[PDB]
């Protein structure tokens, strides 16, 4: 899906 | 009426475009309905499902009206949602967008300061020519006010207006005067952005605004001081993007002035030595210093230093401090002319490099670097460059070495001799408009057009099929044929011209549908010329000009016309009017 | 001669790949969906695009791309026929062909792809008779697949002896603006469903007008068939000598022939229309249909559609039979009736808005295109006369038939 | 003065779009196709800038998702880059926990964010909690 | 379908 | 609920007249470029009155509200002789559309304050109202700065709604 | 990863490795780089289970060109299988041999091959005879050295004729790669024996024994028609690509027979129903359909010139179909139809498709250089559309109406009255040149031309070469009609196309003007406003010399392309 990644990690 | 998600929801399960078109013009459909009846309830989420149907490219032009209908409620999420839809479907040339002007007249001098706000950020995003006249007057009105949340936005809607109305920017003297003393920095960056827009536009207002540089000196040095603010802060660095607004300021101001350039003097000093440069953000501030540097009359001794920091720049593995140093380099080319070629090598290096950018930068760089004493050994360099490109860089270095060997050609042999080979290794990628360029100082030239005509002819017998090596070819045969053939009336002893595939060659051009119909006029103008210039044989090429005359093309059909009337009853006015051309600049 | 039958999705990637010839690389159908995005932005689109020295023969299916690349001058109608027949086989294999399907059933895929074609060259793609040694649920492969009789497998044995015909009709029509006919032919296909036991030799025996005329019955009604594409099995030498239809039958349904013929005759459904486009206001749309055949006849659940413009709001329908639903997927109305009779005349008015600040772009003008079908009804007036159920065992078979009149492309340009 | 900000996935779908000059319909998709065309067939190490018609247009991919902008070629390069990581910022503190589908549904609320945040082309709050104040308490209002 | 069918004449003599 | 526009010339008091039915105030008021929209309620009908001011570039931009339309106010005024031919032109040229066809006529004569001004005879004889066909045309003397004859334009034009 | 999957694959049980080849071949489906474990399914390899081994001849296929070295270890596996009784298994082991392309394994496998050739049961038959194509293909000197092909002639004489097609297949493949040397075309007693094993193969070997017949020609009239009518009923099929070959091999043997006979005309009319009913197909093959009629009917334009009706385009068509029946629908101009192409292609411009429209308008410029009986409609249709203001079609329109006046320039002066009045502030240079001309050329019947040509000299030195070059020579033609009220007009032209312009045929062409003006203006009349000669069309048919050619491939690459089949392959 590669979508649920969050942006930068916080 | 269904919601906004479940909309997004429903057009993401669409897997074919031919589908996806379907599932958005079924709840078109029902927007559209929804429209006709002049709802007031579900208005936002129908114009909401309009933005998100304008937003993939589907056709959101009658959701226009409609969004005005919003702009004019008195809810707050319909005017929220009602000025993203103005800044959104509505632009200077839908000419529908007259209709904004009373209601962003209205809400700014709404009481809740939020409804400002939108009026303010509407006005700022997409005002027009005509929006702007009516609106300045009241905008000043809300810069002289003391809210700190709308000076940030009054000041960049000011920017606005004076970009598109720059007949304007008289009213904001009187309304931009001493208000760079604010504590809050949101306001004092706009407020930058603002002066650095009327300093920027007419130079009659520099003058009562080069007297606040030490105050943004000062400004800019406690910035500078105060190593630490809880927020502003990006990486231990103190507010960013004020202290790059106040070196841009600086750029602008002192460029032709010396008490403001000795009085930038210090923190031009401080900060290119007393600044980090580990991340990005340093980085930032640091270019923002050397382009401050570069452009005013500063210290000589500043300058060495910024020519150390740019060879920093030039040593970095990060490839976007190399199109720093690179655009930075380009920047500073005419001043300090010297002290940039000693990175020759690195510079000729990021010509090997593989990026499209880079090297971009790199060859925009070295067109600008080439002097008159670089002249004969930087040329073999980007000849061999040339060979050595990708199909899109070949047309830039094309013009690019034409336009610096016009500039400073030692001499007019070689100079002949680069573009001689430029053309026979460029091809179909050197632009057309150089072609009058590269005639005119060919015929600038007084001296050397045997040894010209001699390679062009050599070189279009090895091939035609490049069409500006036959537009500069034709020409050149037809006004310096003499010079390719000489005493040869009738037939002599074999030499390389023979005055008969001389003609057959043009013949040849002619015939070869490899021809963008514009080497056929230099074609029949240098057929029609070699009957003057040539004695030797004449009534063949009139065969050529009359057979020529029942082609398709109008302006060839009308040309060979226009000739064979010569040829066959003023051939005694054919040399009245055949001397060649004058020579001009 | 192709050289490597891929199948892809529509996102470029491989669903399924089998080459033949080894002259086109694996890597080159990574080439096609670039550059079918860069032809389909300046309307050279082409069914045969280029790579330099690999062309890409490819059709279109529902989520399938079916590329077959080649790189010699390569029989073109040869590979298309059988990308088209490639779909038939696994559309008889699978009830749907979709994404789905292929990366369900590469079990028998690759053996199909590997069956069909050989080096190129197609060499056995008879679907009901592969179904016999190639199956998804092996033994030695059946006579039928080298014989000449090579479509009907010999030791089918039913219970009845049913042999089922559809002499099925599509009126093609395009009809100016204007109101004048410019083209009215007519495509029928009989279509039959054979279930019989043995080795039969039919001798299906039509009207055909040229078989009259070397008979001596050119009095009578007869249909002028200007073409006829039979199947593989009909003798085709026999037809061409006297026009006589003698063939063995496959196992199951097929398309026997296609005939195709001119039509002097008026068109059967007419849509006399009007169009009031007031501009920025509204449309109105006072459209009528009549129906010029006979009385007897019933067009069963016909479907006129109308096109509309894009943004149309706000429907009102005013009709007399048959309701409207308003269907803004194709933009166009569907004015449904359920039940048509001949000789009728029924109104119908359409009432849309428009929207008062114009439009960017411009429209287009899809035509008028009815969906009717007319069942015992013949417009073309051909007329089987005779089947002859030839056995060696001997035994009488029950020969059906039905008549249906349908559409093809029944289009009414509009103004 | 950033002419432009596109947010595009990485598979070309476009997920916003602001422009800040006023250029047709047509001519925006466009230069909508043309740039995602040229961004997503360019490699990882291209130095995140492009010399695209007299703008060097700057990008700086975070997930699948990228980012574009368009600045004046006489400003500041790397602080546009900044412009975009304080943006991704504002976009994590206002959601919480950023994802990729918390910009495709609530693209609303990102216009809204880069409203408060860019207004005109230029950064209206250079700091980073009052622009989130800010919209909290327009929310607030409801 | 429900249509039906008609049965045809097998000889024609 | 009842669509209606205010079109006419500009510097007419229509925005006056506006601001005198919702409010009952003459506050101080620019020449509207853009639109106004109230909810004016009386007679027990709210009268969405979408006012649309009249200046030299936005008169093209009427036939964006010529929809749902059920009532026109095309407010003239009296203490301009010259102007009332440009109005009439503007008149017969808004009345001539195929939308807004089935929306009654409500002629304002504003500003009556001097002898210079004229009645509603001599402005139906300049306009032209006999010479309209299939139109429930009504021309009424009103006073924006006091009330005068508003009423009773909104009670015959709620009498006209219904049939 | 792919250790647990080699270990699965070197057991011993069934289930283990026949699901293990299968998530072999499921990785190797979704395009993973599964080449490095190609020796272990080579073990796993000999089974009786048969629906496992397609499995393993698949991966032997699939990569034994990038394992080159290790596929050394299947030869004798494949020599076994061309032994067993099963001839499913046998047939199946000879179309994996050829397709393994290394030229290291072909020295062995010419043995069983050689025997499958000789084999009982057709089947195998026809899959070898295949394979010694694939064979040649490889190395094509190894099976002349081996001497297949006149083993392979053998089985053209054969009976069952599906071996027969198969070999005929394989043979015209491997002459097509041979120089010509010994050319394997048959007497006519074969053909005779081809053209009665036609009516008994499969549909799909119809097309390969019709295509051997494109290289035959034959040396009478009467074997010509002798063999024309039996191969004529194959034209009634229902496969598309047997018909189009039927068509080729019809066109080809039309250039034998003799004029004078009753049979040619038979023969046109037995051709133009197939040809018309191919259109009625899938428009895929209407593509293909398409172009063979634009290189059949620029051959034989006897046959479809009363087949108009079926060249109307439809809305659902696609583009590429759209864009070749309006080529065809001039290639069918001709006196009796003139009106319904007139009436057809003015319900063209209406659409939204750009290229289409563009090349609708052509269309109507082609129509009305092809005949002279209909210019006066195609002007007429042409000025209706330059009156509904749309720009692309005006912008075609008046570069039509150009390319019409250049070929009948005598009486159209009630035309230029509408197009002195046509919004000249057009803007693609293509037509703006057209214009020039169009005022320049007819600067009589214009009496304000002089006024309307102040407007081009506005921005007159950066417009283009092409308007600028015709400006040029209209205002000096404009001067010489009317010398009294553009006294000035030709001085400020050419003070701006020899002073400050620098374009070189520009400049070459003003000093010629400004040297034949100041010297002589009574003998310009006499130059320039010469009385020029008939433009000759440019005959846009295919050359005879190579269309004569292009009938031999008609259904192939170099029919779709209209190219010869040597100028673009690789
Ligand atoms: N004497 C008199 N003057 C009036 C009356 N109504 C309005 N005015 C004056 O007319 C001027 C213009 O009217 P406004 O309503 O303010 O503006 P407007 O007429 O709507 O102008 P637009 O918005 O362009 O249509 C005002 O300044 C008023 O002083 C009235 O009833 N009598
Ligand atoms: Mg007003």
């Amino acid at each position: 899906k590669g979508e649920n990644t969050s942006l930068l990690h916080p | 009426p269904i919601r906004l998600r479940e909309l997004i929801r429903t057009i993401r399960t669409a897997r074919t475009q031919a589908e996806e078109r379907e599932m958005i013009q079924k709840e078109c459909a029902a927007i559209r309905s929804s429209f006709r009846e002049e709802d007031n309830t579900y208005r936002c989420r129908n114009v909401a499902k309009l933005l998100y149907m304008h937003m993939l490219g589907y056709p959101a032009h009658f959701g226009q009206l409609e969004c005005l209908k919003l702009i004019a409620s008195q809810k707050f999420t319909d005017k929220r949602i009602g000025y993203l839809g103005a800044m959104l479907l509505l632009d200077e040339r839908q000419d529908v967008h007259l209709l904004m002007t009373n209601c962003i007249k209205n809400d700014l001098n709404h009481s809740t300061q939020f409804v400002q706000g939108l009026a303010l950020c509407t006005l700022g995003c997409m005002g027009s020519s005509e929006m702007c006249r009516d609106l300045a007057g009241e905008v000043e009105k809300l810069l002289k006010t003391s809210n700190s949340y709308l000076r940030k936005k009054a000041a960049l809607c000011a920017v606005h207006v004076i970009r598109k109305v720059p007949e304007l920017m008289e009213m904001f003297l009187p309304a931009t005067k001493n208000l760079l003393n604010e504590k809050n920095h949101g306001v004092l960056h706009t407020s930058v952005v603002l002066l650095t827009e009327m300093c920027e536009r007419s130079p009659d207002m520099l003058a009562h605004f080069r007297k606040l540089v030490p105050q943004l000196v000062r400004i800019l040095k406690n910035l500078i001081m105060s190593g630490y603010s809880p927020e502003h802060d990006v990486s231990g660095i103190s507010d960013p993007f004020l202290q790059v607004r106040i070196l841009r300021l600086l750029r602008i101001l002192g460029r032709n002035d010396d008490d403001s350039s000795e009085a930038m003097n210090d923190i031009l000093a401080q900060v290119a030595t007393n600044t980090e440069t580990s991340k990005n953000v340093g980085n930032a501030i640091l270019y923002e210093t050397v382009l401050t540097i570069m452009d005013i009359k500063s210290e000589s001794g500043l300058r060495v230093l910024a020519i150390n920091i740019l060879g920093r720049f030039l040593l970095n593995n990060d490839k976007n401090i190399r199109y720093v140093a690179l655009t930075s380099l380009l920047k500073t080319v005419q001043t300090d002319h010297n002290a940039v070629q000693r990175h020759r090598s690195t510079i000729v290096d990021c010509l090997k490099d593989l990026d499209v950018s880079i090297k971009r930068r790199a060859m925009e760089l070295s067109f600008a670097l080439v002097n008159g004493n670089n002249i004969r050994g930087m040329m073999k360099e980007l000849l061999y460059f040339l060979d050595s490109c990708e199909p899109e860089f070949k047309a830039d270095c094309a013009s690019g070495i034409f336009l610096a060997a016009e500039k400073y050609a030692p001499s007019k042999r070689w100079h002949i001799d680069t573009i001689m080979r430029v053309l026979t290794t460029a091809g179909s990628y050197v632009r057309d408009d150089a072609v009058p360029n590269l005639i005119q100082l060919i015929t600038n030239s007084v001296e050397m057009h045997a040894y010209t005509v001699q390679r062009l002819y050599k070189a279009i017998l090895g091939d035609y099929s490049q069409q500006p090596l036959v537009q500069v070819a034709a020409w050149c045969i037809g006004e310096y044929g003499d010079l390719l053939v000489s005493g040869q009336c009738e037939e002599e002893e074999p030499i390389q011209v023979t005055e008969d595939e001389v003609l057959d060659i043009l013949e040849s051009v002619l015939i070869s549908n490899m021809s963008t119909s514009v080497t056929r006029g230099y074609a029949l103008t240098a057929i029609m010329k070699l009957s003057t210039r040539f004695t030797c044989t004449v009534n063949r090429i009139k065969k050529v000009v009359s057979i020529y005359g029942s082609s398709i093309d109008v302006e060839l059909q009308q040309r060979a016309v226009e000739y064979n009337a010569l040829f066959k009853k003023y051939d005694h006015m054919r040399s009245a009017l055949l001397e060649r051309m004058p020579v001009m600049e | 001669s192709a050289s490597a039958v891929y199948v892809l999705d529509l996102k470029g990637k491989v669903l399924i790949c089998r080459n033949y010839r080894g002259d086109v690389d694996m890597s080159e159908v990574e080439h096609f969906m670039p550059i079918l995005m860069e032809k389909e932005e300046e309307g050279m689109l082409s069914p045969i695009l280029a790579h330099g020295g690999v062309r890409f023969m490819w059709i279109k299916h529902n989520n399938l791309y079916l590329v077959a690349t080649s790189k010699k001058n390569a029989c073109v109608s040869l590979v298309f026929s059988f990308l088209y027949k490639v779909v038939q086989v696994f559309s008889e294999y699978f009830k749907e062909l979709e994404e789905e399907s292929i990366r369900d059933n590469f079990v028998i895929i690759y053996e199909l792809l590997d069956e069909l074609m050989d080096f190129g060259y197609p060499q056995t793609t008879d679907s009901k008779i592969l179904q016999e040694y190639i199956t998804q649920e092996a033994p030695r492969p059946p006579a039928t697949v080298t014989n000449a009789v090579s479509w009907r497998s010999e030791g089918i044995k039913y219970r009845k002896n049913e042999v089922f015909l559809d002499v099925i009709e599509a009126v093609n029509l395009l009809v100016s603006a204007n109101g004048n006919v410019l083209r009215s032919e007519i495509v029928g296909s009989i279509k039959m469903r054979v279930f019989l036991s043995g080795m039969p030799e039919l001798r299906l025996g039509l009207n055909d007008k040229v078989l009259f005329d070397n008979t001596g019955r050119g009095k009578s009604k007869s249909v002028e068939l200007e073409d006829v594409k039979f199947h593989q099995c009909v003798r085709l030498s026999r037809f061409e000598n006297d026009r006589t239809i003698s063939f063995i039958p496959p196992d199951g349904e097929f398309e026997l022939m296609s005939y195709r013929l001119n039509t002097h005759v008026k068109p059967l459904i007419w849509i006399e229309s009007v169009i009031e486009k007031h501009s920025h206001s509204r449309i109105e749309y006072m459209v009528k249909a009549k129906s010029q055949f006979k009385r007897r006849s019933t067009a069963n659940n016909v479907e006129i559609h109308i096109p509309v413009p894009n943004d149309a709001d706000s429907p009102k329908f005013k009709t007399t039979v048959g309701s409207v639903k308003w269907v803004p997927e194709n933009s166009e109305i569907v004015w449904s009736v359920k039940s048509f009779p001949g000789g009728k005349e029924y109104l119908m008015r359409a009432h849309f808005g428009l929207p008062s600040v114009e439009a960017e772009d411009k429209e287009g003008k899809p035509p008028i295109s009815v969906k009717f079908e007319i069942p015992y009804f013949t417009t073309s007036g051909i007329q089987v006369r005779y089947l002859k159920i030839i056995e060696k065992s001997g035994y009488q078979a029950l020969p059906w038939v039905r008549y249906i009149t349908q559409n093809g492309d029944y289009q009414l340009r509009t103004q | 003065m950033i002419h432009f900000i596109l947010l595009f996935s990485r598979q070309g779908k476009l997920r916003l779009q602001k422009w800040y000059i006023t250029l047709p319909d047509k001519e925006r998709k466009k230069i909508t196709r043309e740039i995602v065309q040229i961004i997503l067939s360019r490699g990882h190490r291209t130095s995140s800038f492009v010399d695209w018609k007299e703008l060097k247009l700057v990008y700086k991919r975070y997930a699948s998702l990228y980012f574009c902008c368009a600045i004046e070629n006489q400003d500041n390069e790397l602080l546009t880059l900044e412009i975009v990581h304080r943006y991704v910022e504002l976009l994590d503190k206002y959601f919480g926990n950023v994802c990729e589908l918390d910009i495709i549904f609530n693209f609303e609320k990102a216009y809204f964010i880069l409203d408060e945040f860019i207004i005109g082309g230029e950064i209206q709050e250079t700091s980073k909690k009052i622009a989130v104040k800010a919209i909290e308490d327009s929310d607030m209002l409801q | 379908t429900s249509y039906d069918y008609c049965r045809v004449p097998m000889e024609d003599g | 609920e009842m669509r209606i526009l205010m079109v006419g010339l500009d510097a007419a008091g229509k925005t006056t007249i506006l601001y005198k039915l919702k409010l009952g105030e003459i506050v101080t008021t620019i020449p509207t470029i853009g639109f106004n929209v109230e909810t004016v309620e009386y007679k027990n009908i709210s009268f969405t009155v979408w006012d649309v001011g009249g200046l030299d570039k936005i008169r093209p931009l009427w036939r964006h509200y010529f929809q749902n339309t059920q009532g026109l106010i095309f407010v003239v005024d009296s203490n301009d002789r010259e102007r009332v031919n440009e109005a009439r032109e503007e008149l017969m040229r808004m009345l001539a559309e195929d939308e807004l066809r089935d929306a009654v006529l409500l002629v304002f004569a504003n500003k009556q304050d001097l002898p210079n001004a004229m009645n509603a005879a001599e402005i139906t004889d300049k306009l032209g109202l006999h010479s309209l066909r299939h139109r429930n045309w009504y021309i009424q003397a009103t006073c924006a700065t006091s009330g005068d004859g508003l009423y009773e334009g909104l009670d015959w034009l709620s009498n006209q709604l219904r049939n | 990863e792919i250790f647990e999957l080699k270990a699965e694959l070197n057991s011993d049980k069934k289930e283990k490795k026949k699901e293990a080849v299968k998530k072999v071949i499921a990785s190797m489906t979704v395009g993973k780089d599964v080449s490095a474990l190609f020796p272990d399914v080579v073990n796993c390899m000999q089974t009786d289970n048969l629906e496992l081994k397609k499995l393993v001849y698949l991966y032997l296929m699939n990569y034994a060109k990038s394992q080159p070295d290790m596929a050394i270890m299947a030869v004798n596996t494949f020599v076994k299988d061309c032994e067993d009784p099963n001839p499913l298994i046998r047939a199946l082991a000879v179309r994996t041999m050829g397709c393994i392309r290394v030229d290291k394994i072909t020295e062995y496998l010419c043995e069983p091959l050689r025997k499958c050739l000789k084999d009982e049961d057709p089947y195998v038959r026809k899959t070898a005879a295949v394979c010694v194509a694939k064979l040649h293909d490889i190395n094509a000197q190894l099976v002349e050295d081996q001497g297949f092909l006149d083993t392979l002639k053998d089985l053209i004489s054969d009976s069952n004729p599906m071996v027969v097609a198969n070999a005929v297949a394989a043979l015209s493949e491997i002459a097509e790669s041979h120089p010509s040397s010994n050319l394997l075309d048959l007497n006519p007693q074969s053909i005779n024996k081809l053209l009665t094993a036609l009516n008994e193969c499969t549909e799909w070997g119809q097309i390969f024994i019709l295509d051997c017949l494109a290289n035959y020609m034959p040396k009478d009239d009467r074997e010509a028609q002798s063999i024309c009518e039996r191969v004529t009923p194959r034209l009634s099929h229902a496969n598309s690509a047997v018909v189009l070959s039927a068509v080729k091999v019809l066109m080809k043997f039309m250039e034998m027979l003799s004029k004078d006979l009753d049979y040619y005309g038979t023969l046109l009319k037995k051709l133009a129903p197939p040809l018309v009913t191919l259109l009625s197909a899938e428009p895929e093959l209407q593509y293909v359909a398409l172009r063979n009629i634009n290189l059949i009917v620029q051959k034989r334009p006897e046959i479809l010139k009363h087949e108009m009706k079926v060249f109307f385009v439809k809305y659902n068509d696609p583009i590429y179909v759209k864009l070749e029946k309006l080529d065809i629908m001039i290639r069918l101009a001709s006196q009796a139809n003139i009106a319904q192409v007139l009436a057809e292609l003015r319900e063209y411009a209406t659409e939204v498709d750009v290229d289409f429209v563009r090349k609708a308008v052509r269309a109507i410029g082609r129509c009305a250089i092809k005949v002279e009986q209909s210019a006066e409609r195609c002007v007429s249709t042409l000025l209706d559309l330059i009156q509904t203001k749309v720009n692309y079609v005006v912008q075609e329109a008046i570069v039509v109406i150009k390319d019409i006046f250049r070929k009948y320039p005598n009486k159209y002066e009630s035309v230029i009255a509408t197009l002195c009045e046509n919004l000249d502030s057009l803007d693609e240079p293509e037509a703006r040149a057209a214009m020039i001309w169009i005022v320049g050329e007819y600067a009589e019947r214009i009496d304000n031309a002089d006024e309307l040509l102040e407007s081009f000299l506005e921005g007159f030195h950066d417009k283009s070469t092409q308007v600028q070059l015709q400006l040029l020579t209209a205002i000096v033609k404009l001067f010489l009609k009317k010398p009294t009220e553009t006294q000035e007009l030709v001085q400020q032209v050419l003070s701006l196309a020899t002073q400050d312009s620098d374009n070189p045929d520009l400049r070459d062409r003003g000093y010629i003007y400004w040297r034949l003006l100041s010297t002589d203006p009574v003998a310009a009349k006499e130059v320039v406003l010469a009385e020029k000669p008939l433009i000759s069309e440019e005959t846009d048919l295919i050359e005879p010399t190579l269309l004569d050619e292009l009938i031999c491939y008609i259904g192939t690459l170099a029919s779709v392309y209209h190219k010869p089949p040597s100028a673009f392959v690789e």
